Protein backbone atom coordinates (compact mmCIF):
# COMPACT_ATOMS: atom_id res chain seq x y z
CA UNK A 1 0.00 0.00 0.00
CA UNK A 2 2.60 2.84 1.11
CA UNK A 3 4.92 3.32 -1.51
CA UNK A 4 8.43 5.09 -1.35
CA UNK A 5 11.13 6.84 -3.73
CA UNK A 6 14.70 8.13 -3.93
CA UNK A 7 15.63 11.60 -5.24
CA UNK A 8 19.03 12.50 -6.58
CA UNK A 9 20.41 16.11 -5.96
CA UNK A 10 23.50 17.49 -6.04
CA UNK A 11 25.77 19.93 -3.84
CA UNK A 12 26.09 23.29 -6.03
CA UNK A 13 26.42 25.64 -3.11
CA UNK A 14 23.30 27.89 -4.87
CA UNK A 15 21.33 25.33 -4.74
CA UNK A 16 21.79 22.79 -1.95
CA UNK A 17 24.30 23.75 0.75
CA UNK A 18 25.08 21.44 3.35
CA UNK A 19 23.70 22.39 7.43
CA UNK A 20 26.38 23.02 10.36
CA UNK A 21 24.73 19.41 11.70
CA UNK A 22 26.54 17.68 8.87
CA UNK A 23 27.65 14.68 10.83
CA UNK A 24 24.69 12.16 11.12
CA UNK A 25 21.85 13.92 9.53
CA UNK A 26 19.41 12.48 6.99
CA UNK A 27 19.31 13.61 3.61
CA UNK A 28 16.24 14.89 4.21
CA UNK A 29 17.87 16.81 6.95
CA UNK A 30 21.13 17.35 6.20
CA UNK A 31 20.45 19.90 3.26
CA UNK A 32 18.84 23.63 2.61
CA UNK A 33 18.97 25.22 -0.34
CA UNK A 34 16.87 26.27 -4.08
CA UNK A 35 16.89 22.69 -5.07
CA UNK A 36 15.10 21.62 -1.34
CA UNK A 37 12.87 23.46 -0.62
CA UNK A 38 11.63 23.53 -4.39
CA UNK A 39 12.16 19.47 -4.17
CA UNK A 40 9.79 20.20 -0.42
CA UNK A 41 7.14 22.11 -2.09
CA UNK A 42 6.58 19.83 -5.21
CA UNK A 43 6.30 17.03 -2.39
CA UNK A 44 3.79 19.66 -0.82
CA UNK A 45 1.33 19.65 -3.68
CA UNK A 46 2.04 15.80 -4.92
CA UNK A 47 2.07 14.09 -1.67
CA UNK A 48 4.75 11.23 -2.61
CA UNK A 49 7.22 10.46 -0.11
CA UNK A 50 10.78 10.52 -0.65
CA UNK A 51 14.13 10.74 0.25
CA UNK A 52 17.07 13.23 -1.04
CA UNK A 53 20.15 11.48 -2.01
CA UNK A 54 23.20 12.73 -3.42
CA UNK A 55 24.28 11.44 -7.20
CA UNK A 56 26.65 8.46 -5.89
CA UNK A 57 28.94 9.73 -8.66
CA UNK A 58 29.16 12.95 -6.93
CA UNK A 59 29.25 14.75 -10.23
CA UNK A 60 27.60 15.39 -13.52
CA UNK A 61 30.03 12.67 -15.14
CA UNK A 62 30.92 12.12 -19.36
CA UNK A 63 28.72 9.73 -21.63
CA UNK A 64 30.75 6.54 -21.80
CA UNK A 65 33.36 6.39 -24.97
CA UNK A 66 31.20 5.04 -28.30
CA UNK A 67 28.47 3.26 -26.16
CA UNK A 68 26.99 7.13 -25.17
CA UNK A 69 26.30 4.70 -21.76
CA UNK A 70 25.49 6.97 -19.57
CA UNK A 71 26.99 8.90 -16.65
CA UNK A 72 26.30 8.29 -13.27
CA UNK A 73 23.28 10.73 -12.20
CA UNK A 74 21.75 9.43 -15.20
CA UNK A 75 22.28 5.78 -14.79
CA UNK A 76 20.90 6.25 -11.29
CA UNK A 77 17.53 6.58 -12.72
CA UNK A 78 17.54 4.50 -15.46
CA UNK A 79 19.27 1.59 -13.53
CA UNK A 80 17.03 2.47 -10.44
CA UNK A 81 19.08 3.59 -7.38
CA UNK A 82 16.70 6.79 -7.72
CA UNK A 83 13.49 7.38 -9.78
CA UNK A 84 13.43 11.59 -9.92
CA UNK A 85 16.41 14.27 -10.53
CA UNK A 86 15.93 17.50 -9.31
CA UNK A 87 19.05 19.78 -10.28
CA UNK A 88 20.77 21.85 -12.16
CA UNK A 89 20.88 20.34 -15.53
CA UNK A 90 20.59 20.94 -18.68
CA UNK A 91 17.50 20.11 -21.30
CA UNK A 92 18.54 18.67 -24.42
CA UNK A 93 17.02 16.45 -26.74
CA UNK A 94 20.60 14.07 -26.77
CA UNK A 95 18.86 13.45 -22.74
CA UNK A 96 15.20 13.97 -23.83
CA UNK A 97 15.05 10.95 -26.12
CA UNK A 98 16.51 8.51 -22.91
CA UNK A 99 14.83 10.39 -20.23
CA UNK A 100 11.66 12.49 -19.65
CA UNK A 101 11.79 16.14 -18.29
CA UNK A 102 9.36 18.72 -16.93
CA UNK A 103 9.32 21.66 -18.12
CA UNK A 104 11.70 23.99 -17.05
CA UNK A 105 11.92 26.27 -14.30
CA UNK A 106 14.44 28.55 -14.98
CA UNK A 107 16.03 30.05 -18.03
CA UNK A 108 19.63 31.18 -18.17
CA UNK B 1 28.76 37.90 -4.46
CA UNK B 2 30.92 35.76 -2.33
CA UNK B 3 33.77 38.03 -1.71
CA UNK B 4 36.52 38.30 -2.72
CA UNK B 5 34.76 40.30 -5.05
CA UNK B 6 37.82 39.41 -7.48
CA UNK B 7 35.75 38.00 -10.48
CA UNK B 8 33.75 39.51 -12.83
CA UNK B 9 31.26 38.86 -15.93
CA UNK B 10 32.40 39.81 -19.44
CA UNK B 11 29.79 39.53 -22.67
CA UNK B 12 26.21 39.64 -22.83
CA UNK B 13 26.00 35.71 -22.66
CA UNK B 14 26.03 33.55 -24.77
CA UNK B 15 23.26 31.60 -24.94
CA UNK B 16 19.45 30.47 -23.99
CA UNK B 17 18.50 26.99 -22.21
CA UNK B 18 16.02 25.73 -20.07
CA UNK B 19 16.97 23.59 -16.41
CA UNK B 20 13.82 21.52 -15.60
CA UNK B 21 13.04 18.13 -13.49
CA UNK B 22 13.52 14.93 -14.88
CA UNK B 23 12.05 11.35 -14.65
CA UNK B 24 13.25 7.90 -16.32
CA UNK B 25 10.94 6.32 -18.73
CA UNK B 26 7.73 4.77 -17.93
CA UNK B 27 7.87 6.23 -14.35
CA UNK B 28 4.56 7.14 -13.02
CA UNK B 29 5.95 9.69 -11.06
CA UNK B 30 6.53 12.23 -14.16
CA UNK B 31 3.39 13.87 -15.06
CA UNK B 32 1.89 14.26 -11.85
CA UNK B 33 5.17 15.98 -10.50
CA UNK B 34 5.05 17.51 -13.76
CA UNK B 35 1.63 19.00 -13.16
CA UNK B 36 2.76 20.41 -9.73
CA UNK B 37 5.99 22.17 -11.40
CA UNK B 38 3.51 23.73 -13.62
CA UNK B 39 1.60 24.91 -10.85
CA UNK B 40 4.80 26.71 -9.46
CA UNK B 41 5.73 27.77 -12.77
CA UNK B 42 2.12 29.60 -12.88
CA UNK B 43 1.85 30.62 -9.37
CA UNK B 44 4.98 32.49 -9.21
CA UNK B 45 6.76 30.65 -6.29
CA UNK B 46 10.25 30.34 -7.88
CA UNK B 47 10.11 34.38 -7.68
CA UNK B 48 10.59 33.70 -3.35
CA UNK B 49 13.17 30.65 -3.70
CA UNK B 50 15.36 32.96 -6.36
CA UNK B 51 14.78 35.47 -3.72
CA UNK B 52 15.64 33.23 -0.65
CA UNK B 53 18.93 31.82 -2.37
CA UNK B 54 20.35 34.82 -4.46
CA UNK C 1 23.76 46.67 -39.56
CA UNK C 2 21.31 48.59 -42.24
CA UNK C 3 22.83 51.67 -43.95
CA UNK C 4 21.68 54.24 -41.79
CA UNK C 5 23.78 52.80 -38.78
CA UNK C 6 22.85 55.14 -36.75
CA UNK C 7 21.13 53.12 -33.95
CA UNK C 8 22.39 50.21 -31.75
CA UNK C 9 21.72 47.65 -28.60
CA UNK C 10 22.39 48.37 -25.26
CA UNK C 11 22.87 46.31 -22.78
CA UNK C 12 22.14 42.10 -22.82
CA UNK C 13 18.80 39.90 -23.81
CA UNK C 14 16.99 40.46 -20.82
CA UNK C 15 15.05 37.38 -20.97
CA UNK C 16 14.18 34.46 -23.13
CA UNK C 17 11.73 32.94 -25.32
CA UNK C 18 11.31 31.33 -28.75
CA UNK C 19 8.61 30.91 -31.92
CA UNK C 20 6.89 28.42 -33.31
CA UNK C 21 4.84 27.95 -36.51
CA UNK C 22 1.16 28.05 -35.08
CA UNK C 23 -2.19 27.52 -35.99
CA UNK C 24 -5.58 26.67 -34.53
CA UNK C 25 -6.75 24.06 -32.18
CA UNK C 26 -6.47 20.49 -33.87
CA UNK C 27 -5.82 21.45 -36.83
CA UNK C 28 -4.99 18.06 -38.42
CA UNK C 29 -2.36 19.26 -41.01
CA UNK C 30 -0.37 20.46 -38.00
CA UNK C 31 1.28 17.55 -36.48
CA UNK C 32 2.54 16.92 -40.77
CA UNK C 33 3.82 20.98 -40.44
CA UNK C 34 5.47 19.47 -36.57
CA UNK C 35 7.52 17.19 -39.04
CA UNK C 36 8.11 19.32 -41.81
CA UNK C 37 9.75 21.90 -38.81
CA UNK C 38 11.50 19.19 -37.49
CA UNK C 39 13.40 17.65 -40.50
CA UNK C 40 14.18 21.57 -41.87
CA UNK C 41 15.62 21.53 -37.88
CA UNK C 42 17.62 18.43 -38.93
CA UNK C 43 18.66 19.83 -41.78
CA UNK C 44 19.96 22.44 -41.13
CA UNK C 45 18.06 24.93 -43.30
CA UNK C 46 16.95 27.21 -40.27
CA UNK C 47 20.73 28.54 -40.78
CA UNK C 48 20.46 28.10 -44.63
CA UNK C 49 17.67 30.98 -44.82
CA UNK C 50 18.91 33.06 -42.07
CA UNK C 51 22.67 32.38 -43.78
CA UNK C 52 20.62 34.31 -47.07
CA UNK C 53 18.95 37.02 -45.11
CA UNK C 54 20.91 38.43 -42.80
Amino acid sequence: EQKTVVVTTILESPYVMMKKNHEMLEGNERYEGYCVDLAAEIAKHCGFKYKLTIVGDGKYGARDADTKIWNGMVGELVYGKADIAIAPLTITLVREEVIDFSKPFMSL
Amino acid sequence: QRKPCDTMKVGGNLDSKGYGIATPKGSSLGTPVNLAVLKLSEQGVLDKLKNKWW
